[PDB]
């Protein structure tokens, strides 16, 4: 009641009403599916069209060589926390002349979003994302949240309906490290699918594909060049 | 609305902004620690939410400095801030004074910077409280609490979280001051599996970390095989 | 200016000249080079007054609030770090060279020379001024390993004698300290009590 | 205190009907000393832009890493690559923000245009560019540039067939105006970066000159 | 700095404090003004002849230049503000120009900062209405309205105040090319559109007229009687 | 009560609903991309015969290749075509290149969302914008329609109707477009559809049409060329 | 350096050579000393390279947003004022930049002489760079308000020829461009190894 | 350098400024314009430093328009002498300071005819006759043998000649043109420009 | 620092098959007096970098803490990544390169002799942001005495083993003791490799011969 209208008041029972209402804005967007095998992390977007006549929107972006990101929730605020992104990564290619590790951006960005959850008069970042990039590391796949936890993903589904995703990476998670890219966007592709209005298919319209690996720079594969990857399904 | 902004105290004297802030460290998983005459072994029941989580994700054992580490409990976004608070004032320190800082005044330092979030109602208090652990020769082994309200004080066995109160019947079985930290580890991984209620919490990761003369005085992860040898030991006392 | 410090298995000896000069005036014939920063570690300054008064002022008032704050008393290293922030930061706006000389209960008796330009070195025996160039072969062959209070003591009073009587900077009276666990005992040496080497005749 | 010192440096342009030859000399030096013998003052930027900087070692260095993040931003806000003429405008932009403590360093980008075609610009210390069709910079510019003028521009030759430059006689001139270099300028003579930019990507060949 | 949203959204898409604003303006005395084809003619109610007032201090018509004059209804210390804001514009034009400000340049920068106190931090909408008039140097006589929202349009006559609707509703029906020809029925147009709200007549009707190449020229009591008289 | 920054339980920021709500509020807009170019046309609602028409500016020029349709609080507007212009000039003064419509429509879509009373600036804006815009322009991409809302997002629309008439304009809109549809044709279902929602009787004075084509540069039809497509309207 | 520009019955004039001169150094004999703010407006440069090419783009970019926002070109006055002020505030600073901005207005033909040094000032002709001098001469023995179109073409080529066979920092081509009431139009590039056959 | 005279009678103030601008050796305009109009009656006779002149004249100019516009009435040839000495000795201290010598000269309706004297340092002083330049060195002794205070406008115009002559005999710059203007009640009054 | 104050002298290296070697002497100087003579101007940034500094040392001092804490903030991560050799060159000429710019430089010129990847780097950077990777690297009067002889064997002999590395260094660092009267014959020669970087305490090159 009077605990639910700002980031700087405690519930009664320890809880910012603010951040469970922010994180209720990326469960109000198109289902994002992001998956890794031993080599290739694969992020799968169910781009959304406004209407008959409008482009989808473009749901999936370009931070560095290394690394690509997936938004769900208000497009404004994942494009302003996609620019701190990529100025993070220049920066590190400026100062160590080396691809700033995927782990460590995710770490600055939970520091960039908790400070607006702890200060009156800031609201929290309304924004959910999906990480995929490659490093000395591996391949890489990490979900941030509004409310600045982030958590290093297996596999993972942020959006409207990913629950069904989320179902369907749980039972095949197993198979995924070893497989080859084509068979990992697939195993994407369809929990994307799960996650559309029942009479609904994924048309090269309707998806993007971005891609990272130990020898591919992140790439965004959308209109033809998802039809090598939808043929098969 | 004596209760919404942590410049307002009750008709009775209390701030009930900090007190729903400790609310939010009494609902998280609980991490206990105990002070022995070898060092201190830090031991977090990491609760794992998805099974699409990585193996070390959400991980609430920090090292806040080559001879400190972190325990935490509550909000991991305001626990992972004060981390880095910790981090800052101890690189300051050594950049300041030219030597590894002391730990009760790296918890002195960081209680304040907590306090001052306790005051005002342009912020709020934090949602998180931690356990400070190190140990040199100089200074020996030690293990400090720090809670949302500020309050830092040493101990020789301290439990954060839902289970803190049962942690602490069992914590308070134990002669630390005898043990050592290879014989303390299995007897932690045993506390923290005996308070874990799996009919409500799901399942759970055993963090394990220690600072000691076995380490040299340097905050680390427990060796797997050690932290294996502990897990055993729990769940077959658990019997 | 002459100030030396040397080292012994058990605390420091300090030294120093008592003269003040601007160009060939001696403004003060009775100054304390050897300062408290803590009650076991004094510094020993050399170059600008000013510059030197407001630098172990400043380190003294922080070095104040550090061990009240770590109810411990204060090391020696730490002393000659917080000299050497500020004399390294502001190095082109102060002439300042300190020996920062005391004991410690966990390192000892350390003396540690931090120059002009705010570099810090930890050394067996240390000397700065303008008096210190004369008497560096004196040291280098006068100095053994093993000394005492008493013969570090004598060391100092020695070194700083030749080279008061060659310095037109240097000169007045020898003040010496001996820093220990036990205290720091003060001494001053004029007149006869100063050493002496007899001139030539030829 | 001094902020720059020359590190010596000898930089070569020439643009074809379909290629881009960017080309320089292998030492960086400070004054009668030599730095090291393998130092190519040639940088790929794109996939059709190679640029060719001499001067401040510490300012080229500079200079190559601002113009890196400077494409890298603008591929991120435009969605595409820049072209020759954009970085040749930007350059201008970049070297003139410091117009008050200049960039030591004489910079000329070579590579092919929208339309498929070499594009030479030079550049002063301070912004200024031009589109030229041959362009030398650097410690024997002046050695260099007189004899492109020549033989690549038919100036001053009567009754000459003005034939288009082939790659092959591009590149013979490129290598042949180097070795001239090497015998009359101290701060040149090392090897020779040869960057050819075509449309089928930027090949690098290195030819040796003579070691003092 | 108080950094406080005043000027904010309301369910509806409704900015309140604007809305508010305009009742100010509706609650001002009523201007009106014609734009004939030589001269432009701006008439204001004297709402109380105070008759121990000095009038040369509560005139609401002024002179923004030599070229631009505009009358105002609602807040007259908020306009006093407005009117000092685009009179130092109007020089600092002429210096970084040199050349007078046109007179939809002014009403622009008139309606800019008019706009931008609806969306500033700390600040209250203007509770003001301008109706800037003057001549372009081409000699094009011109009328503009600013609202306290930031929005201007051009007019061939309009006008502002308490009975703002009845007088423009009167000009709708009443402007015509021969209402415009001579440059006293202009001024006897204003007239005629005020006497509609104004009870007194004459006595309670400041009236001024800016004609081509010359200064604003405020008519005398008299003279505004002597047009009243032909007008009846 | 709440302040410019709080996320409804269904995460969606009141103060950026109520905007749209102030949107829905404008004449209505119509514009349609074509192969031959882009057509931008807008409902003058005049209020008086006394007011001069030509007043009314709801289409504008960002550059020769770039024109805006308005619709919603136009005063808000005017400081978002001063940034898409100098934004422009900007980027020819630094790469000497016309900056493309996706670039200009991103460019101010940021400038959205960036409000708030917590001391964010000493001239920050206080609330949202209360305005839709309709980019049309012609890039190396050729002719291209983005749309962009209150809430920072723009999308590429082949057909969008804004203002009060949009949820109708749309509907026959999208009964009556073609790929393949021509710039003539596509200016003469503007009108129609235009006439329809409008409530005054469309003619020369009351509407404002412009075009962008390929070669050409932005048009604002005069009344002379827009009495003869609305003969045949 | 050799820029000329004159006002005459048919329009305004606007000459200059294409030299840039790094020491004794001849770095180009192919610079465009002539700008084109708009197709109405054109600005020449001396001095700087770099100096004048960057603020005359400026003055171009602002010129460019008057038009947007005003809805009418700029005049030549107001262009001019725009550069003196944007200079002003670097003076003593090193900035050196001799302009003319010279175009069509509603006041008819315009010539205006911007330095960086501050001066501001209209006229019916004027030269900028070390030929300067060399010019005014020939131009100011041949100049008249009532000169034929070809006329003043050829007395504009002719004044830039003699100021490059003085000038060792001038030289390259004459470029000539005529403003008239309906723009501008580049008239022709001839080098100066050409003209001194005819002129000779 | 450029030449600034003033001379002040019983009902009036003849101005007269050289019309010349150069470069370095060559004069680039024989037409320039060194009076601005502050007022309908008060007139700012500028020399000194290029861009610094029209900066600070300019300036002036429109801050005494921003008066009569906001006050209804115009400021007096003293308030707009002393205004302009507080801005030329308060930038004098600062990093910008303008290089500036100026001659206003004014008609208060209520004081009469004034002509103000003020140097590059801000100094005021009100004078019967003053000028500036290296020729008011050549001119000045010419005004002091032959000026009365009941001079008549005439007679200004007379001594203004002789003074100007002087410059073309013994003067080493080629000042051939003058501006010449004068101020009374019936306001500012352009008048033929002696030429030579 | 517009005045150095103390100062050390030249700073070896050279790379072999295994790793790099770096020599200095133990000496810092105050204007021709010898008067610290027992400083280390070598450093272990990591396991796998080192760093020898001359100039001011109150500047390698301020560089030794910064990039001391720089490593201990990343090994407190445990993400598994560490700064390289080429990383740790690439933010010092960025460090050097910023003061400079701001007119107030560090007086040091290092050299960052690294083993990573099975990859040996040697890399140079001085005061004024000028920075470059060689086979072998000599600041200050072994530019003129050292490198020459270094120089002169990696050329034959291009790959050097640690043997002949070493005895290499410890030949170069005699001659600077005969040549340099800013040197002393108390030095240390760090060694990095695949076990990590290893300091060798006072050594002399007291093999001197006086035939006079
Ligand atoms: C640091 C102190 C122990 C002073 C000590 C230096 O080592 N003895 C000294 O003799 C030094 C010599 C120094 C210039 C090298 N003397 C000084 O530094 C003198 C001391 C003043 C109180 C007169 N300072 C000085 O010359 O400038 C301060 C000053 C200001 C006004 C008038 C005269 C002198
Ligand atoms: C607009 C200029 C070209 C006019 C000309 C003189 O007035 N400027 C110049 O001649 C200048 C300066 C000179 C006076 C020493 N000469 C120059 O060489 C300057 C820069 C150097 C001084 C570093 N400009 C330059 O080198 O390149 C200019 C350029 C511009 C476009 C295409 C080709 C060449």
């Amino acid at each position: 009641n009077q605990y639910d209208n700002d980031v700087t008041v405690w519930s009664p029972q320890g809880r910012i009403h603010q951040i469970e209402y922010a994180m209720e804005a990326v469960k109000q967007g198109s289902a994002t599916v992001g998956l890794k095998s031993k080599t290739h992390a694969v992020l799968v977007a169910l781009k959304r069209a406004q209407s008959e006549l409008a482009a989808h929107q473009k749901k999936i972006l370009h931070v560095d060589n290394h690394i690509g990101i997936s938004i769900a929730g208000l497009t404004a605020d994942a494009r302003l926390l996609c620019n701190f992104m990529r100025q993070e990564c220049l920066d590190s290619r400026f100062v160590f002349d080396r691809p700033l590790p995927v782990s460590r951006l995710v770490s600055l960005i939970g520091s960039k979003t908790q400070i607006p959850t702890q200060r009156y008069g800031r609201r929290p970042y309304g924004v959910g994302l999906l990480i995929a990039g490659y490093d000395d590391m591996g391949p890489h796949i990490f979900q941030t949240c509004p409310s600045a936890n982030y958590f290093d993903c297996r596999a993972m589904s942020i959006g409207a309906r990913s629950q069904s995703a989320r179902t369907y990476l749980e039972r095949h998670m197993s198979e995924f490290m070893e497989c080859n890219l084509n068979e990992l966007v697939k195993h994407g592709l369809r929990a994307l699918r799960e996650t559309l209005p029942a009479e609904q298919d994924l048309t090269t319209k309707n998806v993007s594909i971005g891609i990272v690996g130990k020898d591919l720079e992140f790439t965004i594969y959308d209109d033809d060049d998802v039809s090598p990857f939808l043929e098969g399904l | 609305g004596y209760d919404l902004s942590a410049s307002t105290f009750s008709p009775d004297g209390r701030v009930f902004q900090v007190e729903y802030a400790m609310k939010a460290v009494e609902n998280s998983s609980t991490a206990i620690g105990i002070r022995c005459k070898d060092g201190v072994v830090f031991g977090v029941e990491k609760l794992v939410l998805s099974k699409l989580y990585e193996e070390g994700s959400n991980k609430r054992l920090f090292n806040v400095d080559r001879h400190v580490g972190m325990a935490v409990a509550g909000l991991l976004a305001d626990a992972r801030s004060l981390a880095d608070i910790a981090r800052e004032e101890a690189s300051n320190f050594r950049s300041n004074f030219g030597y590894n800082i002391p730990l009760k005044h790296l918890a002195d330092r960081v209680a304040m910077y907590v306090h001052a979030y306790t005051l005002y109602s342009a912020v709020r208090p934090f949602g998180c409280s931690f356990m400070l652990g190190s140990y040199s020769v100089n200074d020996g082994a030690q293990l400090y609490m720090i809670d949302p309200s500020g309050v830092s004080y040493g101990y020789w066995g301290c439990a954060i979280g839902k289970a803190r109160q049962a942690a602490k019947t069992e914590i308070e079985k134990l002669q630390m001051k005898e043990m050592t930290c290879r014989d303390i580890v299995k007897e932690v991984a045993k506390i923290i599996y005996i308070v874990h209620d799996e009919v409500k919490d799901k399942a759970f990761e055993l963090e394990l970390s220690w600072v000691g003369e076995l380490t040299n005085g340097r905050h680390e992860i427990v060796p797997k095989d050690i932290r294996e040898e502990a897990e055993k030991y729990a769940k077959e006392s658990l019997k | 200016t002459t100030i030396m410090a040397v080292q012994f298995d058990g605390g420091v000896v300090l030294g120093a000249d008592s003269r003040t000069t601007t160009g060939s005036y001696i403004a003060n014939r009775v100054t304390d080079k050897l300062t408290p920063i803590h009650d076991r570690i004094f510094c020993c300054r050399s170059g600008s007054a000013a510059d030197t008064q407001a630098v172990a002022d400043a380190v003294t008032y922080q070095l104040g609030f550090h061990s009240i704050e770590l109810n411990e008393p204060p090391l020696v290293h730490t002393a000659a770090s917080l000299f050497k922030e500020m004399c390294y930061r502001y190095r082109e706006d102060l002439m300042a060279g300190i020996i920062i000389a005391g004991w410690d209960p966990q390192e000892g008796g350390q003396v540690y020379s931090v120059p002009m330009g705010g570099m810090m070195v930890r050394q067996s025996f240390a000397i700065g001024g303008s008096g210190s160039s004369y008497i560096y072969g004196y040291v280098d062959a006068t100095y053994r390993e093993g000394m005492t209070k008493e013969e570090c003591l004598q060391f100092t009073a020695n070194a700083l004698a030749l080279a008061m009587e060659r310095d037109g900077s240097s000169g007045g009276v020898i003040r010496l300290a001996a820093i220990a666990e036990s205290g720091v005992e003060r001494q001053v040496l004029l007149g006869d009590q100063i050493p002496k080497f007899a001139v030539a005749t030829l | 205190f001094s902020p720059y010192v020359f590190n010596g440096g000898t930089i070569l342009a020439i643009a074809g009907e379909d290629f881009a030859i960017v080309a320089s000399d292998t030492r960086l030096s400070e004054g009668f000393s030599i730095h090291t013998r393998d130092s190519p003052k040639c940088y790929k930027l794109t996939d059709k832009t190679v640029i060719g900087c001499s001067g401040f070692h510490g300012d080229c260095l500079t200079l190559t890493k601002i113009i890196e993040a400077r494409l890298k931003m603008y591929k991120h806000s435009n969605n595409k690559a820049m072209t020759t003429g954009a970085i040749a405008a930007m350059l201008s932009t970049i070297l003139y923000s410091r117009r008050f403590f200049p960039y030591y360093v004489y910079n000329i980008i070579g590579g092919l245009d929208e339309e498929g075609k070499g594009a030479v610009y030079s550049f002063d210390p301070v912004g200024s560019y031009q589109r030229d069709s041959f362009k030398a910079g650097g410690s024997a510019s002046a050695m260099l540039q007189p004899l492109l003028d020549n033989q690549v521009g038919f100036k001053n030759m009567q009754n000459v067939e003005h034939v288009p430059l082939s790659l092959d006689r591009a590149m013979r001139l490129v290598k042949d105006v180097f070795i001239s270099a090497a015998e009359r300028d101290v701060y040149t003579g090392d090897a020779l970066r040869i960057c050819i930019v075509t449309k089928e990507g930027i090949r690098e060949e290195t030819v040796s000159l003579r070691k003092d | 700095s108080y950094d406080r949203a005043i000027t904010v959204f309301s369910p509806d898409g409704h900015l309140f404090q604007v809305e508010y604003a305009q009742e100010a303006v509706k609650k001002g005395s009523t201007a009106v003004g014609v734009r004939g084809r030589d001269i432009v003619v701006l008439g204001v109610e004297k709402k109380s002849v105070a008759k121990l007032q000095d009038e040369r201090t509560v005139r609401k018509i002024c002179a923004l230049d030599d070229n631009v004059c505009m009358a105002f209804a609602g807040l007259t210390a908020d306009a006093r503000i407005v009117i000092n804001r685009a009179r130092v514009e109007c020089q600092s034009h002429r210096l970084t120009v040199e050349d007078p400000v046109t007179v939809e340049y002014i009403t622009r920068y008139i309606a800019s900062l008019k706009q931008r106190y609806t969306q500033s931090n700390g600040r209250r909408p203007f509770g003001i209405s301008a109706l800037i008039v003057g001549f372009d140097f081409d000699g094009t006589p011109r009328l503009y309205q600013t609202d306290p929202s930031g929005t201007y349009h051009a007019w061939k006559a309009n006008a502002i105040g308490r009975g703002a609707k009845s007088v423009r509703e009167f000009l709708e029906k009443n402007y015509t090319d021969e209402a415009i020809e001579t440059d006293d029925l202009t001024i006897k147009l204003v007239i005629k559109a005020l006497l509609e709200v104004v009870q007194s007549g004459g006595k309670n009707i400041e009236l001024a007229v800016m004609r081509r190449d010359q200064s604003l020229k405020i008519l005398n009591p008299e003279e505004i009687e002597k047009y009243v008289a032909e007008i009846e | 009560d709440r302040g410019v920054n709080t996320f409804s339980p269904e995460g969606r920021l009141f103060q950026v609903e109520y905007a749209i709500e102030a949107i829905k509020l404008g004449s209505t807009a119509i514009g349609i991309q074509t192969s031959e170019g882009v057509c931008l046309a807008v409902e003058k609602r005049i209020t008086s015969p006394l007011m001069e028409p030509s007043s009314i500016e709801k289409i504008v020029e960002i550059d020769a290749h770039i024109g805006c349709a308005m619709s919603g609080l136009i005063a808000d507007a005017k400081t978002l075509i001063d940034k898409a212009r100098v934004e422009t000039q900007n980027h020819w003064f630094t790469y000497n290149e016309t900056m493309t419509v996706e670039s200009v429509t991103q460019a101010v879509s940021n400038l959205a969302l960036q409000f708030g009373e917590e001391d964010a600036d000493p001239g920050a804006m206080s609330r949202p914008f209360g305005v839709a815009l309709l980019f049309g322009g012609v890039d190396e991409k050729g002719p291209q329609l983005f749309h962009m809302d209150p809430s920072g997002t723009f999308v590429q629309c082949d057909a969008r109707a804004i203002g009060s008439a949009s949820e109708g304009a749309q509907s026959s809109l999208q009964e009556v477009y073609h790929k393949s549809m021509t710039l003539k044709e596509a200016i003469k279902s503007s009108l129609i559809i235009l006439k329809q929602v409008m409530e005054e009787k469309l003619n020369a004075t009351n509407i404002e049409l412009a075009t962008v084509q390929p070669g050409q540069n932005f048009h604002m039809f005069t009344k002379e060329e827009l009495e003869e497509v609305i003969k045949d309207i | 350096t050799t820029t000329l520009a004159f006002k005459f019955r048919h329009g305004v004039i606007v000459a200059a050579d294409s030299r840039a001169t790094a020491g004794a150094y001849i770095a180009s004999q192919t610079v465009k000393k002539v700008i084109e703010i708009n197709p109405y407006l054109l600005g020449t440069m001396a001095g700087g390279a770099a100096d004048c090419s960057f603020w005359e783009r400026l003055l171009a970019r602002q010129c460019r947003i008057y038009e947007l926002r005003n809805k009418e070109r700029i005049s030549v006055a107001a262009a001019s004022k725009l550069l003196a002020n944007m200079v002003y505030q670097y003076k003593g600073m090193g900035l050196s930049m001799g302009t003319m901005i010279c175009g069509w207005d509603k006041r008819g033909p315009g010539l205006y002489y911007v330095d960086s040094e501050g001066n501001r000032i209209s006229g019916a002709t004027f030269s900028v760079g070390s030929g300067s001098v060399y010019a005014y001469g020939v131009m100011d023995r041949g100049y008249s308000y009532d000169l034929e179109v070809e006329q003043a073409y050829d007395l504009a080529r002719r004044a830039i020829y003699q100021a490059t066979y003085r000038d060792a920092y001038s030289g390259g081509a004459v470029n000539l461009y005529h403003v008239r009431e309906d723009g501008w139009i580049r008239v022709s590039s001839d080098n100066v190894a050409d003209l001194h056959e005819k002129y000779s | 350098m450029e030449y600034l005279i003033g001379i002040q009678g019983p009902d009036y103030v003849l101005v007269a400024s050289d019309r010349v601008a150069a470069s370095n050796i060559v004069q680039m305009k024989d037409d320039h314009d060194k009076m601005f109009k502050m007022s309908e009656k008060i007139l700012l006779l500028c020399v000194g430093e290029a861009g610094d002149t029209v900066q600070f004249a300019e300036y002036i100019q429109k801050n005494v328009q921003l008066y009569k516009m906001r006050n209804g009435y115009e400021l007096s040839p003293t308030a707009a002498a002393n205004f302009t000495r507080r801005n030329l000795a308060d930038c004098l201290r600062s990093r910008t300071p303008y290089h500036v010598n100026l001659l206003l000269a004014g008609y208060d309706e209520h004081e009469g005819p004034a002509l103000y004297y003020m140097d590059y340092l801000a100094a005021l002083a009100k004078a019967p006759f003053a000028a500036h330049g290296y020729g008011a060195f050549l001119t000045l002794s010419i005004l002091d043998r032959y000026y009365t205070p009941t001079i008549s406008r005439e007679r200004a115009v007379e001594l203004l000649r002789k003074c100007l002559e002087e410059l073309q005999k013994r003067f080493i710059l080629n000042l051939p043109t003058f501006s010449v203007r004068i101020i009374d009640k019936n306001g500012i009054h352009d008048l033929d420009n002696i030429s030579f | 620092t517009q005045n150095p104050m103390v100062t050390g002298t030249s700073v070896l290296g050279v790379k072999f098959e295994g790793g790099v070697v770096i020599a200095a002497d133990m000496l810092g100087s105050y204007g021709s007096l010898a008067r610290f003579r027992n400083i280390s101007r070598i450093m272990r940034v990591n396991n796998s970098t080192m760093l020898g500094a001359s100039g001011d040392y109150a500047d390698f001092q301020y560089l030794k803490q910064v990039l001391g804490q720089m490593v201990i903030d990343e090994e407190l991560l445990g993400d598994g990544h560490s700064y390289s050799p080429r990383a740790i060159h690439s933010w010092l000429t960025r460090a050097m390169y910023s003061r400079r710019s701001k007119m107030n430089p560090l007086w040091n010129t290092m050299v960052i002799g690294g083993y990573a990847d099975g990859e040996s780097f040697l890399g140079y950077v001085d005061m004024l942001g000028v920075a470059y990777e060689a086979p072998s690297l000599a600041t200050g009067y072994g530019a003129y005495l050292a490198q020459p002889l270094l120089r002169e064997v990696l050329e034959k002999q291009p790959v050097l083993s640690q043997t002949e590395a070493r005895d290499l260094v410890e030949r170069c660092m005699r001659v600077l003791y005969y040549r340099d009267a800013r040197s002393y014959n108390r030095f240390q020669i760090a060694t990095v490799t695949e076990k990590g970087v290893e300091i060798e305490g006072p050594l002399s090159t007291e093999t001197n011969w006086d035939i006079a």
